[PDB]
């Protein structure tokens, strides 16, 4: 699985 | 090391069924909620297990 | 029916290596590519193998 | 697999 993120 | 921290980026199962994204504002190991604060600004205390930091693509 | 769409939210793998969740803009069947507008309201094209509308959560 | 959602 891969991380998820928000915009910074 | 834990699994879920605060200020972490997560996916988080709603009562939807769906998937929104959101940061972890408060971890509460007693219980195994945290409190999830979503795009809308929104905050709900959400079990660890409907919380995943990473997730697989995939179809239905 | 297509597996995309605009107005679809997905998630869609940057050139970090992160999942970013956007909404697709525009498909280009000819190219296999849609313009996706993430939370920050950026615009790129990426791939339809980097787009999912669906994901499983779990671990790294 | 389930779908993602942004906030409505």
């Amino acid at each position: 699985a891969t991380k998820v993120a928000r915009k910074s | 090391r834990p699994r879920l921290w605060e200020g972490q980026d997560v996916l988080a199962r709603w009562t939807d069924g769906l998937l929104y994204l959101g940061t972890i504002k408060k971890v509460d190991s007693a219980r195994e909620v945290c409190l999830v604060q979503f795009e809308d600004d929104s905050q709900f205390l959400v079990l660890w297990k409907d919380i995943s930091p990473a997730a697989l693509p995939g179809e239905e």
